[PDB]
RNA sequence: GAAAUUGUUGAAAGGGAAGGGCAUUUGAUCAGACA
RNA sequence: GGAAUACUGCCAGCUGGGACUGAGGACUGCGACGUAAGUCAAGGAUGCUGGCAUAAUGGUUAUAUGCCGCCCGUCUUGAAA
RNA sequence: AAAUAUGUAAGAAGUCCUUGUUACUUAAUUGAACGUGGACAUUUGAAUGAAGAGCUUUUAGUGGGCCAUUUUUGGUAAGCAGAACUGGCGAUGCGGGAUGAACCGAACGUAGAGUUAAGGUGCCGGAAUACACGCUCAUCAGACACCACAAAAGGUGUUAG
RNA sequence: GCCCUGAAAAUGGAUGGCGCUCAAGCGUGUUACCUAUACUCUACCGUCAGGGUUGAUAUGAUGCCCUGACGAGUAGGCAGG
RNA sequence: GAGAACAGAAAUCUCCAGUAGAACAAAAGGGUAAAAGCCCCCUUGAUUUUGAUUUUCAGUGUGAAUACAAACCAUGAAAGU
RNA sequence: GGUUGCGGCCAUAUCUACCAGAAAGCACCGUUUCCCGUCCGAUCAACUGUAGUUAAGCUGGUAAGAGCCUGACCGAGUAGUGUAGUGGGUGACCAUACGCGAAACUCAGGUGCUGCAAUCU
């Protein structure tokens, strides 16, 4: 026998395909598998990642949160790919022009981007111009604004948000939550 | 009926599967707790020097 | 504890500073490897000096072969010992031809008639006793007779095969 | 019923070293701390005010505070299978700064010079420290010294 | 790193036996554990 | 027109239960492969 | 005085008997021997000869024999109980 | 005043120089805190290891425990009652202790060859009716840990002191 | 020290049994020998892991090829069938 | 301990010695000598605001406690408390 | 070197008995108008530095002194202890193996070191 010093057959733990059952998105992992397998090119390995991402760990960018980091010193001509869908921001009065790549964008977003006589690619487009993604500027969008992570982590002092389903004062508001009321938290 | 009244008997068997997780360490430690006489200058500081050094990039 | 050799152990006090060249002492030491003897040494100099082997050093290990490997001598033996009860000193008169083999079968002989395993004794002095007639021990003096001789009466054979077409005959 | 008060079992913990009892020296007092030191805790009975619970006697800490009588110390306790922080107000009688770290202080400060000092030569430097190494070979000598040669010795009563 | 990059050695059994009747006392005691010195040849090799 | 359970015929084994595992002898029965 | 021998150790010294295994399936590597051409025991068995072509080998089955084998389900610290 | 246990430290989040900020603080641009600018790289600061490290969410079962060595309380005691640390059994077969939850050995995919462990080798039963020195003769001998008990006290039986 | 007295209980009975007395008993030494699901080497299954390979013009890209380690399991979880 | 009318074992007066052998409400254990004990002087901080922290811990609550911040005061020559 | 004021470590500074102390300084010491405190100008307050004294304080030295401090293969590798065994023993307990290791004892040595400021044959 052997004292183990490890758990035995233990699985990675990491997406290995995406768990999507789309075609093209299958093959858009094709493309990109054959990409990091032959370009020794970092971008390609991060890309073929963020393709097995779920949806939670997808979080849509902004066509604003875009025009932001264009606004970084030399990075006005880069060409942004986003593994993931792209939405569109009314608030923001001026967008540039720039080459958005991602796997979607919503129709208004497109619209915004083209608008500004920008260009929407897609991955394999993006592949096919820069197939070691070169001059590419990669951006995620906030995981941790889901609504969900609001309630991890609930308990005393952790000031984290209750799950509570009607609200208003009579639910949750009394002992426990104020000095006057039993205790604090 | 009486029955066995407390033990600590495997209890750091089970500590150790997963850690006795050391003790976790940052670089700017909260100042939580911190004189609040000194706390309130030093944040006058902070904003002051912060100022001198947007004055080196005009 | 086996078949002995027997070895001078020779150690000191590691050294200092201020007592460079510490005064060495020796052992004779009956053991079956070196190993065991200078664990031996230690065990018997930490009974009288100041020292232990994490303080102290072994200089040399030596094997001590014997004089007249092939003269019949008669020792005499001194020996401490452990009993059930509380502890004691023997003295014991054997006769072989070596003190390897003597200090073998002393060994035997605790074990045997007092039941002391190896742990439990002490060999104080094994010597040659020169003159005859400083031999004390009858069951030695008995062999220095002149003109000694006598029989081994009812002999036995040892048979090979399972079976004997003869009967045997213990003659000699 | 038993019994688990803030003070208990500490009879001889808070006690106070043979003939050392009293006023506490001056030198408690003119002793200066800041943020970042090491202190060693350790309880000053004489001293009622602004002690250590019995948990943290004995233990090191980091000060995380200065106020005027006291020091905020940040010791990490292990409740369970792991770690929380925790803040000690103490009192600066219970405290003094640890030794801990000077021989590391020590050991930097001078080896920053064998090594400007080397460099500043012709390099060959070697500022790790090393184990205890097995001694080397060496040879004794008899002159003045033979083997004195020990038996083990009989048994005996005195008494 | 010369050291670890050798994978431990994977012994067979001694094929003598191991001297001694019982393993699990010092070699000093007549058992097998311990520092066995240069006595150590002897074992591995029986046992590579 | 199953099973429990029964009659008959055939084969076999049985010194205070029977049934089971690994293995092979002996009997019965059988597939495949040769070309 | 000069040897021998035991004991312990070493040899990239030679050599006999016996057992189990023969995964892999063009080539590709590291070598060895040769003046060479070539050869080889060097990244996993081939060569030669015979017997049967069948219940011979094998499967199944029943029985016999050696060793072994408590009744499952459960609740229990603990069940063949 | 031990041993065993136990806190902290062994650097880039480091060391040194220069001299900004403030309403705190000093007699005091004194200090305190936070900085800007500058100097020194892997013998960059002990060992050994690392089938990597870190982090998040959610959920089962469980919440009668029992045992062994050691420490240990109550009890004359218990196959009794109760704590400490570890290792076990429970949840686990396999080899050994004839037998057996917990001892000893050793932890399990299907198999071949080899070697062993603990324990054994007269016959049951695989394996020396092996070698060697003593001892012991029992008109209820003795025969291997845990373990399946014996004591004070005696012997001019015998052995060595 | 071994042995003997001290030494009394209930069905007939247990160094495991037979039996053993210069032992097949007690103490101690030396060898050799027997054999575990363990150790070494090899094949095969599976699990985990690391590499390689979309180039058409034939057959699985969740595939194909190489390599290494690992395999006990109640309550219980998940997976592939 | 040594001394002083009534005065005695014990009244009140003095001096020497005195590491605490006392006292600090109370159980006990810590602690304390120009004090933490005894005598006196002046007092209400046993007050107002809302957070942090330690013990028990789920790192909830409660009890009790600790160090600050913002007030207003007490005392003292003052540092302070 | 002395001494004083303020000290730091807080007996190698303490304790018991005796002796010695130049010079300065400390001291004891004189007084009761004034602030101030008492049963008592003893303490405490003030005034003189004048009238007096090294007696005491203080400092130092002596002592097979008490105590205290330091050291040592003095005791002791003792006691105790972590680890090991299908070790001994009816038990109680005890050897052994790889380590860690005291306390009393005994013997020697020692008896304040020192910071800032002022002063002094
Ligand atoms: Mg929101
Ligand atoms: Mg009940
Ligand atoms: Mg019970
Ligand atoms: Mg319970
Ligand atoms: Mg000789
Ligand atoms: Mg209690
Ligand atoms: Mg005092
Ligand atoms: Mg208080
Ligand atoms: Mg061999
Ligand atoms: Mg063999
Ligand atoms: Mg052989
Ligand atoms: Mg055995
Ligand atoms: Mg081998
Ligand atoms: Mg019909
Ligand atoms: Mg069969
Ligand atoms: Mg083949
Ligand atoms: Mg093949
Ligand atoms: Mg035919
Ligand atoms: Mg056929
Ligand atoms: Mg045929
Ligand atoms: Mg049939
Ligand atoms: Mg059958
Ligand atoms: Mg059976
Ligand atoms: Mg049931
Ligand atoms: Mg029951
Ligand atoms: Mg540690
Ligand atoms: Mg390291
Ligand atoms: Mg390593
Ligand atoms: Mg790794
Ligand atoms: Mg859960
Ligand atoms: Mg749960
Ligand atoms: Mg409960
Ligand atoms: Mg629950
Ligand atoms: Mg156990
Ligand atoms: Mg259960
Ligand atoms: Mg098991
Ligand atoms: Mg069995
Ligand atoms: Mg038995
Ligand atoms: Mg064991
Ligand atoms: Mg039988
Ligand atoms: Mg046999
Ligand atoms: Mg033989
Ligand atoms: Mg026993
Ligand atoms: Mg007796
Ligand atoms: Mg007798
Ligand atoms: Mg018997
Ligand atoms: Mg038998
Ligand atoms: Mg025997
Ligand atoms: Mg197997
Ligand atoms: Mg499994
Ligand atoms: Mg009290
Ligand atoms: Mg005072
Ligand atoms: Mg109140
Ligand atoms: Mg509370
Ligand atoms: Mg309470
Ligand atoms: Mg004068
Ligand atoms: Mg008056
Ligand atoms: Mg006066
Ligand atoms: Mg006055
Ligand atoms: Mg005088
Ligand atoms: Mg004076
Ligand atoms: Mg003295
Ligand atoms: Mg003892
Ligand atoms: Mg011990
Ligand atoms: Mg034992
Ligand atoms: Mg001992």
């Amino acid at each position: 026998g052997i004292d183990h010093t490890s758990k035995q057959h233990k699985r990675s733990g990491h997406r290995t395909a995406p768990k999507s059952d789309n075609v093209y998105l299958k093959l858009l992992v094709k493309l990109y598998t054959f990409l990091a397998r032959r370009t020794d090119a970092p971008f390609n390995k991060v890309v073929l990642k963020a393709l097995f991402l779920s949806k939670i760990n997808r979080p849509p960018v902004s066509v604003s949160r875009i025009a932001r980091a264009l606004k970084q010193e030399g990075a006005a001509n880069k060409t942004v790919v986003v593994v993931g869908t792209v939405t569109d921001d009314a608030r923001i009065f001026e967008f540039p022009k720039t080459t958005v790549a991602a796997l979607r964008f919503t129709a208004g977003a497109r619209a915004k981007i083209v608008k500004a006589g920008g260009e929407c690619i897609t991955l394999d487009q993006l592949a096919v111009r820069a197939p070691k993604g070169q001059n590419t500027l990669i951006l995620r969008g906030p995981r941790n604004s889901r609504e969900a992570v609001r309630h991890f982590g609930m308990g005393p002092h952790k000031g984290k948000a209750p799950r509570i389903l009607s609200t208003g004062r009579k639910f949750e508001r009394a002992r426990g939550r104020r000095r006057s009321k039993g205790f604090k938290v | 009926a009486k029955s066995k009244n407390h033990t600590a008997h495997n209890q750091t068997r089970k500590a150790h599967r997963n850690g006795i997780k050391k003790p976790k360490t940052y670089k700017y430690p909260s100042l939580k707790g911190v004189d609040p006489k000194f706390r309130r200058n030093h944040k006058h500081a902070l904003h002051g020097t912060a100022k001198a050094l947007a004055a080196a990039k005009k | 504890m086996a078949h002995f050799k027997e070895y001078q152990v020779i150690g000191r006090r590691l050294p200092t500073e201020s007592v460079p060249e510490p005064k060495l002492f020796r052992m004779r030491i009956f053991a079956s490897n070196e190993v065991i003897a200078k664990s031996r040494y230690w065990y018997f100099l930490q009974k009288l000096h100041k020292v232990k082997k994490a303080s102290g050093e072994i200089v040399s290990i030596n094997q001590i072969n014997e004089a007249h490997p092939t003269k019949v001598k008669n020792f005499g033996v001194w020996v401490r010992y452990d009993s059930r009860s509380g502890t004691h000193n023997m003295y014991k008169e054997i006769r072989d031809v070596s003190r390897v083999a003597a200090v073998e079968t002393l060994y035997q002989d605790m074990a045997a008639r007092h039941r002391a395993r190896f742990r439990s004794i002490h060999i104080l002095k094994v010597a040659e006793i020169e003159k005859t007639a400083d031999v004390k021990r009858q069951y030695v003096k008995q062999f220095l007779t002149k003109d000694l001789k006598f029989p081994l009466p009812h002999r036995v054979q040892k048979s090979t095969k399972t079976f004997s077409y003869k009967r045997p005959s213990t003659f000699y | 019923g038993k019994s688990h008060g803030y003070r208990s079992r500490t009879r001889y913990m808070f006690q106070r070293d043979f003939r050392k009892h009293g006023a506490v020296h001056l030198s408690t007092y003119l002793k200066v701390y800041k943020v970042g030191d090491i202190v060693d805790i350790k309880a000053n009975g004489s001293i009622q005010k602004g002690m250590p619970h019995k948990f943290y006697q004995g233990k090191t800490g980091v000060v995380y505070n200065v106020t005027k009588s006291s020091v905020g110390v940040i010791i990490n306790k292990m409740v369970g299978n792991r770690y929380l922080e925790k803040r000690l107000n103490l009192r600066v009688e219970h405290i003094k700064h640890s030794k801990c770290r000077q021989e590391f202080l020590e050991r930097v400060k001078a080896n920053a010079a064998k090594r400007a000092e080397a460099k500043a030569q012709g390099v060959a430097v070697q500022l790790k420290r090393q184990p205890a190494q097995p001694r080397e070979s060496r040879i004794v000598s008899t002159e003045g010294n033979v083997p004195q040669t020990l038996a083990p010795v009989p048994y005996e009563t005195f008494i | 790193q010369a050291n670890n990059f050798l994978w431990p050695f994977k012994l067979s059994n001694p094929s003598g036996g191991w001297g001694v009747p019982r393993k699990f006392k010092h070699f000093i005691q007549g058992g097998s554990f311990g520092n066995r010195e240069e006595f150590i040849n002897k074992l591995v090799k029986s046992m590579n």
